[PDB]
Formats: C-alpha cells, sequence, structure tokens
C-alpha cells in the first residue's frame, strides 16, 4: 500500500504517450510522440528493444492479451 | 475493461491429459496459425490450414504430415474407406487427393460459391457439397455426379446428408427448412419459418432422427423425428452469442457448437441443453473438430498449434465431477448447462418430415 515508483525505464527521449504489458510480469512497452516505441523488461540487466517506425507520433500501444505482439 | 483472454479454456483441458505431443515447429513454418482443420470422418486425418499455404495434412501417431503443395484452403476435407481424400476448396473446386500420398485424383467443380460446405455420408458413399443455390450429390468414388439437388427459388442456404442413414436436409435464406428424396429430387418434407437465418448449415446426426440449424443469428434449432414437426422447438442461446459456424453430432445425444463469440458449446438433445462451454485465442482460436462418436474422441486442431487429443467424455466428466460431487448435493446440471426452453411459434424454423 504504497504508489510505488519503482524504476523507471531510461531513455525515452522526450514526449511519452503510452505505455502497455506482457504478462509475464512484466515486458512494459511504451511509446514516444516520435518514430519510436519501445519494448522491455525488467530484471533492469535485461536491455530493452528500441523499435523504429511511426516516424509520426505513436499514441498508444498494446499488447495482445498473451503478451505477443506489440500493437502500435 | 475487461474482456476474456487468453487460452483458457482451451489449452486448459485439452492438454490435461496428453499421451503424446504435436511438436508443433514440426507443422507451423508459416508467419501465422492455423485457422482452420478440415478432415477426416474417421476422424485421423486432421488437415491443417493456416493463413500461407501448403494445406497439410496432419498425422497423430507419426508426428509427421501431409504435404500437399498448394496453398488453397478448404471448406471441409472428406477422406474415404479406400485412402482417398477429397478436398473442398475454398477457390470453389473440390480436389481429391489419395489421402495416402497427397496425390491429385481429381477435380469436381459446378459450384461457383465461396462456401462449398461438405458432408459425407459413408453409407450412400455421397459426398454432398452446398454451394451457391444448390447441393451437388455424388458418388464417393467423385469422378462423377449423380445429381444436383436445387433450390428454385429463396436463395438457398445450405443442407446436410445423413451419414449412418439416408436423407438429405436443406434450407433457404429465409429459414425455410426441407427434407429431400435423396433418388428423386422431391421435397418431400417443407416448413415455414420465422427465423431467416443467413451463413447457416443444418447438422445432421449420424441416424438423422436428430438435426440442428445455425446461421448469422444466435439462435439454435431443434429437430427430433418422433415428433411432428421434425423441428418442433427452437430457442436463445447464453448472452454474448452472435451467430454458429458449425454443429456436428455423435452418437450420445450431442451437438458440438462452434459459435463466433469464440466459445465451443456442446448440446444434448433430450433437453436441448449445454455441456460444454469452452473458449479459444485471438490467433489461434477456434479453428475446427474430428469425433470418435462413441467415446466422443476429440481429434481438434486448435490454432494455436495445438491438435488434442482431448475428448468431450474427459471434458464432459470433468464438467460432470463439478457436478457428481454436486448432484449428491442435489445440482441440477440443465440449469448448470443452459438448458433452453422452447418459445413461441412465431421465431420458429419449425419443419414437418416424413
Amino acid at each position: 500500500h504504497d504508489p510505488a515508483l519503482s524504476r523507471s525505464f531510461r531513455g525515452h527521449e522526450d514526449i511519452i504517450t503510452c505505455a502497455d504489458f506482457d504478462p509475464k510480469m512484466r515486458q512494459v512497452a511504451s511509446c514516444s510522440k516520435d518514430s519510436i516505441v519501445y519494448v522491455w523488461n525488467f530484471k533492469p540487466q535485461q536491455r530493452p528493444f528500441k523499435f523504429v517506425g511511426h516516424k509520426g507520433a505513436v499514441y498508444c500501444v498494446k499488447y495482445s492479451p498473451d503478451g505477443e505482439t506489440i500493437a502500435s | 475493461m475487461n474482456n476474456i483472454h487468453t487460452s483458457t479454456h482451451v489449452s486448459t483441458y485439452f492438454n490435461e491429459a496428453l499421451v503424446d505431443r504435436i511438436d508443433t515447429q514440426k507443422y507451423l513454418k508459416s508467419n501465422g496459425k492455423i485457422k482452420k482443420v478440415v478432415s477426416d470422418p474417421d476422424n485421423h486425418y486432421t488437415a491443417a490450414i493456416d493463413d500461407s499455404g501448403n494445406i497439410t495434412v496432419i498425422v497423430h501417431k507419426l508426428n509427421r504430415f501431409v504435404s500437399i503443395k498448394p496453398s488453397s484452403p478448404a471448406t471441409h476435407l472428406v477422406f474415404i474407406r479406400n485412402g482417398n481424400l477429397l478436398v473442398a476448396q475454398q477457390n470453389g473446386h473440390i480436389s481429391q487427393y489419395l489421402a495416402s500420398n497427397g496425390k491429385l485424383t481429381s477435380v469436381i467443380k459446378h459450384h461457383n460459391s465461396k462456401l462449398l460446405a461438405l458432408e459425407y455420408n459413408p453409407v450412400t458413399k455421397q459426398i454432398l457439397t452446398i454451394a451457391n443455390d444448390q447441393c451437388t450429390l455424388w458418388d464417393a468414388q467423385s469422378f462423377n455426379k449423380i445429381k444436383t439437388l436445387f433450390a428454385k427459388a429463396s436463395y438457398f442456404a445450405t443442407g446436410s446428408l445423413t451419414p449412418n442413414g439416408q436423407s438429405l436436409i436443406t434450407s433457404f435464406q429465409d429459414g425455410n427448412v426441407y427434407v429431400w428424396n435423396l433418388n428423386n429430387f422431391e421435397v418431400t418434407a417443407k416448413s415455414e419459418v420465422e427465423e431467416n437465418m443467413k451463413n447457416q448449415k443444418i447438422s445432421v446426426s449420424a441416424d438423422s432422427s436428430r438435426f440442428v440449424i445455425g446461421g448469422s443469428t444466435a439462435y439454435l434449432y431443434y429437430c427430433d423425428i418422433s415428433h411432428s414437426p421434425l423441428c418442433i422447438s427452437s430457442f436463445a442461446l447464453p448472452s454474448g452469442s452472435t451467430s454458429v459456424k458449425k454443429i456436428k453430432f455423435t452418437h450420445g445425444n450431442y451437438l458440438g457448437i462452434i459459435t463466433d463469440n469464440q466459445v465451443f458449446y456442446a448440446i444434448d438433445s433430450s433437453t436441448n441443453q449445454i455441456a460444454l462451454e469452452f473458449r479459444l485465442p485471438k490467433n489461434k482460436g477456434i479453428t475446427d473438430f474430428d469425433i470418435n462418436p462413441n467415446n466422443l474422441e476429440i481429434l481438434i486442431v486448435s490454432g494455436n498449434g495445438e491438435i488434442f487429443k482431448y475428448d468431450l467424455q474427459k471434458l464432459f466428466i470433468m464438467e460432470m465431477n463439478q457436478q457428481q460431487r454436486l448432484l449428491e448435493r442435489g445440482i441440477e446440471s440443465s440449469l448448470v448447462y443452459n438448458v433452453l426452453k422452447p418459445g413461441n411459434q412465431n421465431h420458429s424454423l419449425k419443419f414437418e418430415s416424413h
């Protein structure tokens, strides 16, 4: 019973619009307002994957319910 | 907020007591998943249609498959006594191959439709195709035709043959359901209905005392030849139901229903109650299945690249174990099931047949 900001996703250069989850608990998805989306896991030693596309803004990302494809 | 996912109602039972493994990686090379199974009346050959091609026939003792090069998917396959396979392709043609080699023997064409629903009657040697505005019926050898039975009025919706008996039941876009004299182009059995059902198939029990009608609307119509009219009653389905894509029959009182709410249902006709309620995931969704009718053995291709190897008697006892523990406490399975009750006459598909 704490809002618990834990450990942020480093990087994400500017302009952040969304996030979602891979229910493995967890691979976190997020997206920026310009050309990039990210998918990464905690266990922070894991390195995030920077996706290139959406040269315009990305408003929202969501995972398929099984945590597989990330829709953006 | 908050829908129901993922494979929680399918793989969770279907993998309960396996005696083998589907080494999925062997069969799924596509960027893609199995969307449909088209299959063997003898159940074992369960062909997988994906979103890529090379429709394969999966053989579940070998953990190998028949690779039939062409990409064209089937609406259904018929495998017969002599080792041959008839493929009703979604391209408008039905292509027969030896099942055992994947070797083309013949192609049946007459149909000019997206739907070529098949049914095979092993006791007539007849294969029926439901397409466009008719029922092409032919000797299972599939090198000739006997005849085509036609709907010359409202648009034909569908039809089916009786596999361990003999009859053809067909219907119209207006839901009118009727029975044919298979050797005389005669409709002897007629109906006038109020429920207009598009995208339907009429499923026929092997000894066709029993029939059920699916369709674009979420209602099922039920038949029992011991009573008049053959279609005696109908009723609405548990909430969320939309339309029904397929129903198959077993030797028990059972209908296996594929409903486009992505839930499989099984219904016991003695009161027309739903014994089973089991959902499949996004991709990898309800695909289709084969049945051993006297133990209800299921040979289902799940789109997830899993073939089961589960049956309806095991799934039933699982549901019935829940109930048996509670039968000891007086639980009424008909309500547990969702037994559905006959309503009025003005939304029926009531049908007289002899």
